[PDB]
Protein backbone atom coordinates (compact mmCIF):
# COMPACT_ATOMS: atom_id res chain seq x y z
CA UNK A 1 0.00 0.00 0.00
CA UNK A 2 1.32 3.20 -1.52
CA UNK A 3 0.06 5.20 2.28
CA UNK A 4 1.51 2.58 4.32
CA UNK A 5 4.74 2.72 2.90
CA UNK A 6 5.33 6.23 2.23
CA UNK A 7 3.96 7.49 5.84
CA UNK A 8 6.65 5.03 7.36
CA UNK A 9 9.42 5.92 5.36
CA UNK A 10 8.58 9.44 5.54
CA UNK A 11 8.93 9.10 9.16
CA UNK A 12 5.07 9.96 9.88
CA UNK A 13 3.97 6.54 11.58
CA UNK A 14 7.22 5.24 12.99
CA UNK A 15 6.56 6.30 16.36
CA UNK A 16 2.96 6.86 16.29
CA UNK A 17 0.13 6.49 13.57
CA UNK A 18 -1.36 9.47 12.00
CA UNK A 19 -4.90 9.69 10.97
CA UNK A 20 -4.40 11.84 7.98
CA UNK A 21 -2.07 13.27 5.06
CA UNK A 22 -2.08 14.15 1.94
CA UNK A 23 0.69 13.86 -0.66
CA UNK A 24 0.98 16.35 -3.35
CA UNK A 25 2.33 14.65 -7.01
CA UNK A 26 3.49 17.96 -8.51
CA UNK A 27 6.87 19.76 -8.86
CA UNK A 28 7.89 21.51 -5.59
CA UNK A 29 8.18 24.97 -7.23
CA UNK A 30 4.66 24.47 -8.47
CA UNK A 31 3.27 24.07 -5.28
CA UNK A 32 5.06 26.79 -3.90
CA UNK A 33 3.79 29.09 -6.49
CA UNK A 34 0.14 28.46 -4.81
CA UNK A 35 1.93 30.89 -2.05
CA UNK A 36 0.86 34.18 -4.97
CA UNK A 37 -2.35 32.80 -6.10
CA UNK A 38 -5.89 32.94 -5.24
CA UNK A 39 -6.04 34.70 -1.20
CA UNK A 40 -8.76 32.86 0.41
CA UNK A 41 -9.42 32.61 4.48
CA UNK A 42 -7.65 29.72 6.42
CA UNK A 43 -9.74 27.01 8.07
CA UNK A 44 -8.84 28.45 11.36
CA UNK A 45 -10.30 32.33 10.18
CA UNK A 46 -6.70 33.89 9.78
CA UNK A 47 -6.41 35.04 6.06
CA UNK A 48 -2.81 33.63 4.75
CA UNK A 49 -4.01 30.58 2.46
CA UNK A 50 -3.93 30.22 -1.07
CA UNK A 51 -6.42 28.10 -3.88
CA UNK A 52 -4.98 26.79 -6.59
CA UNK A 53 -5.92 27.84 -9.68
CA UNK A 54 -6.13 24.20 -10.84
CA UNK A 55 -6.39 21.08 -9.74
CA UNK A 56 -3.47 19.14 -8.68
CA UNK A 57 -2.91 15.14 -8.44
CA UNK A 58 -3.04 13.95 -4.80
CA UNK A 59 -3.10 10.77 -2.69
CA UNK A 60 -5.50 11.19 0.16
CA UNK A 61 -4.28 8.56 2.95
CA UNK A 62 -6.92 8.15 5.68
CA UNK A 63 -6.51 5.75 8.79
CA UNK A 64 -8.80 2.57 9.32
CA UNK A 65 -11.09 2.19 12.14
CA UNK A 66 -8.93 -1.15 13.36
CA UNK A 67 -5.55 0.86 13.02
CA UNK A 68 -3.60 0.98 16.45
CA UNK A 69 0.47 1.43 16.90
CA UNK A 70 2.12 -0.30 16.61
CA UNK A 71 0.28 -1.66 13.34
CA UNK A 72 -1.31 1.72 11.54
CA UNK A 73 -3.68 0.93 8.10
CA UNK A 74 -4.56 3.68 5.84
CA UNK A 75 -7.09 3.94 2.96
CA UNK A 76 -5.47 5.51 -0.47
CA UNK A 77 -7.58 7.60 -2.44
CA UNK A 78 -5.71 9.30 -5.55
CA UNK A 79 -7.33 12.35 -7.10
CA UNK A 80 -7.25 15.67 -8.98
CA UNK A 81 -7.74 18.52 -7.01
CA UNK A 82 -7.04 22.53 -5.98
CA UNK A 83 -5.04 22.74 -2.85
CA UNK A 84 -5.46 25.31 -0.06
CA UNK A 85 -2.25 25.81 1.49
CA UNK A 86 -0.89 28.54 4.37
CA UNK A 87 2.13 30.38 3.75
CA UNK A 88 4.61 31.92 5.64
CA UNK A 89 8.07 33.66 5.78
CA UNK A 90 10.59 34.91 3.60
CA UNK A 91 10.74 33.57 1.01
CA UNK A 92 6.88 33.06 1.01
CA UNK A 93 6.18 29.75 1.48
CA UNK A 94 3.96 26.75 2.35
CA UNK A 95 4.35 25.85 5.64
CA UNK A 96 0.78 24.20 6.31
CA UNK A 97 -1.50 21.73 4.35
CA UNK A 98 -5.32 23.63 4.70
CA UNK A 99 -7.11 21.46 2.43
CA UNK A 100 -7.64 20.23 -1.21
CA UNK A 101 -11.33 21.31 -3.18
CA UNK B 1 16.69 21.59 13.26
CA UNK B 2 13.93 20.86 11.14
CA UNK B 3 11.83 24.09 9.61
CA UNK B 4 8.18 24.81 9.16
CA UNK B 5 8.64 24.80 5.37
CA UNK B 6 11.11 21.21 5.49
CA UNK B 7 8.13 19.64 7.63
CA UNK B 8 6.03 20.63 5.30
CA UNK B 9 8.15 19.26 2.51
CA UNK B 10 8.80 16.07 3.94
CA UNK B 11 5.06 15.37 4.80
CA UNK B 12 3.24 16.73 1.63
CA UNK B 13 5.87 16.29 -1.75
CA UNK B 14 5.64 13.24 -3.63
CA UNK B 15 6.53 14.96 -7.23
Amino acid sequence: NYCNQMMKSRNLTKDRCKPVNTFVHESLADVQAVCSQKNVACKNGQTNCYQSYSTMSITDCRETGSSKYPNCAYKTTQANKHIIVACEGNPYVPVHFDASV
Amino acid sequence: KETAAAKFERQHMDS
